[PDB]
């Protein structure tokens, strides 16, 4: 079965920076691509970030030039870099199997890894 | 010999034939950017079934079995049966069992339990994922995530009831479901069989013809578009009427009772769709005690009039 | 002059017309100690409804409209609309708005809506109490009870999905819900009107013949039973063929379509409700293929042979 | 417009008593007929009481003697007093309209009141 496991998250400083990371296991993880997704309490899901299985990426535009998702295909792992993060950021972040262009998800979710950034 | 027909029945009085809600309106646009492939909502004029469709309305999209789980788990596996808790059979040369969703996406609804011993019940949120890797129904196996890991019991009647779908997030909203996109029967990496085939209009100036509701939506952003290519109650119809084809197509009218006067006029194919001359995307403004009415058996060649 | 019929559909192929689900089997029973009374699946031979009964099964015990918060609870009152989204009009004589539940009972499901704005969604656990003081779906108003105080918007559309029945506990096991008790449709002390009216065998020997169904359960110990006196595929198809009623009983054989055998004849009165020959509680044994068969117009004195 | 408000639950231990508390508005509560519920974590919600308009009770079969129901009319309130309660009476403990003879009830839920039962084990 596809199992996926995040990993990393934690309270931080704003304007910090912090890398998480998603195990995939349970397919062909060289062929699959992959996207990151954030929710916070009370409010709707969101996609942040996705790669192809050529390693190309795009980026939801209130993450440009602050996160980096990439890929290790030998630990059947994805990252997400995240960079001078601020308050809004604070969520519970997932990773999943995606579908290119858009990078709808297609499994059911994983525990999801909890970011907060204080805003002291 | 025995006279072909549709049913004098609204559009409004009629029902989606690929997920258990009513019919809202009609809708016609181009379709050359996808494959037109559903599989529920399939049957010939003569009255054969196709694809996996079947006659009631109430079964589209539901599931039963017996279900089970890893300890810890809020993912819960079905080993489907038959409609009537009979054994499923594998083999039969259908994609799936009649009534499986043919399209992709995140459908939501409540998995409820009977245990037979003292007639104790419960129900819970679920949601199957139709592109998910492990979504095998024709296999006899399909997976929901719940909101328990400990409530469910082994070898009881389980149903799925569905609702509603959902979307997570992409790079726009409306991104899911894919209602054009056929899910992998037998999971991923397999092949489909025994697929009812692609539609598409033909002729200058054509396009299909949709009967289309709108989905629940249980939480994001989905499309919550759904076009078939039959109400359900034509496919009932057809069924018990079993008139012969007297051509590969029959032309109806579209009338307003009331006054006699014709709106408009289309095709429907043996095989089982509809086309009009138009171009352009638009819901069509009818008048709500209008109806189909059956006129000629036409060569297949004939020329619409435009709408 | 037009000949009367019945579907050629087996029991298994049709559907409950007082619940969305599938029939399972048929049921005859003493009814002398209760009053048979439903409103839902009540039609004519001729194709006259009757009731609150409307065409497709996917709406029986669906409802829509705009919802407002009952300050210090997590339940929310539902202004109705029309199916259509439509206003909804109290002054048609009907008992409630068509498709409305016709038994006392506790109905969960799923209460989903859209913002329109931007298309997002959301869905919460609900339940309808039909026995309620305050449940008056003939005035346009009902109440569910929801897992929420906060997240449904007002002014935007808002549908129930029904999936099953609860029971809270009592003196005993499958205590409710009480099938064959109507709501008050206008709340409580409230006349209900334009009912169809209550059906008994008038003959002596004979039974109510019921078409049952199994309702899912979503907690506690309920009655499952939902048994309804037509199946809804036949109220579409009598309403379709509107033939004459040439007597007041048409007499229906059950046959194997492999062998020819009949299994067990019946009357099927021309207001809508079937009877058979028999004294006590009894599942019938049918052959899964079997189906109904309309052989002849009776007069008033036709004594069955024994079921 | 019905509302249902419990009080008085609270933690006691093996042995000890509670009364219970039912305010109930938007009907007509003397020609009414009530029962009280409770549920427990992981369990089916079950009945415990009832009491008819003309103060005949009836209980469950695990009450035994140990719990009595009333009604007030003029305040309009049903009691519940509770007393050699024992660690299986946990449970959060709820009020209601109901139909006799079997007291199913009739109304969406109040709040519900916490009875918490220690073992002096």
């Amino acid at each position: 079965q596809v199992q996926l496991q995040e990993s990393g998250g934690g309270l931080v400083q704003a304007g910090g920076s912090l890398r998480l990371s998603c195990a995939a296991s349970g397919t062909i993880f060289s062929i699959d691509a992959f996207g990151w997704y954030r929710q916070a309490p009370g409010k709707q899901r969101e996609w942040v970030a996705g790669i192809t299985s050529g390693s190309s990426t795009i980026y939801a535009d209130f993450v440009k030039g602050r996160f980096t998702i990439s890929r290790d295909n030998a630990k059947n792992t994805v990252f997400l870099q995240m960079n001078s993060l601020k308050p809004e950021d604070t969520a519970v972040y997932y990773c999943n199997r995606a579908k290119p262009p858009t990078y709808y998800s297609l499994e059911p979710w994983g525990k999801g890894t909890q970011v907060t950034v204080s805003s002291h | 010999t025995k006279p072909f027909s549709v049913p004098v029945l609204t559009v409004e009085e009629m029902t989606n034939s690929r997920f258990p809600i009513p019919l809202e309106k009609l809708f016609t646009g181009p379709s050359s950017a996808f494959v037109v492939q559903p599989q529920n909502g399939r049957c010939t004029t003569d009255g054969v079934l196709l694809g996996t469709t079947q006659l009631s309305p109430v079964n589209i999209c539901t599931f039963r079995g017996d279900v089970t789980h890893i300890t810890g788990s809020r993912n819960y596996t079905m080993n489907l049966a038959s409609q009537n808790w009979n054994d499923y059979d594998p083999t039969e040369e259908i994609p799936a069992p009649l009534g499986t969703p043919d399209f992709v996406g995140k459908i939501q609804g409540v998995l409820t339990q009977t245990t037979r011993t003292d007639g104790s019940t419960r129900g819970h949120k679920a949601t199957v994922y139709t592109g998910s890797a492990d979504f095998a129904p024709k296999l006899g196996r399909v997976q929901f995530e719940t909101d328990t890991d400990r409530d469910f019991e082994a070898n009881q009647n389980t149903k799925f009831t569905p609702v509603g779908v959902i979307q997570d997030g992409g790079t726009t909203h409306r991104n899911e479901p894919q209602q054009w996109v056929l899910p992998s029967y037998s999971g991923r990496n397999t092949h489909n069989v025994h697929l009812a085939p692609a539609v598409a209009p033909t002729f200058p100036g054509e396009q299909l013809l949709f009967f289309r509701s709108t989905m629940p939506g249980c939480s994001g952003y989905p499309n919550m578009d759904l076009d078939c290519l039959l109400p359900q109650e034509w496919v009932q119809y057809f069924y018990q009427e079993a008139a012969p084809a007297q051509s590969d197509v029959a032309l109806l009218r579209f009338v307003n009772p009331d006054t006699g006067r014709v709106l408009f006029e289309c095709k429907l194919h043996k095989s089982g769709y509809v086309t009009v001359a138009h171009t352009g995307q638009h819901d069509l403004v009818i008048p709500p005690n209008g109806y189909f009415r059956f006129d000629s058996w036409v060569n297949q060649f004939y020329t619409l009039a435009p709408m």
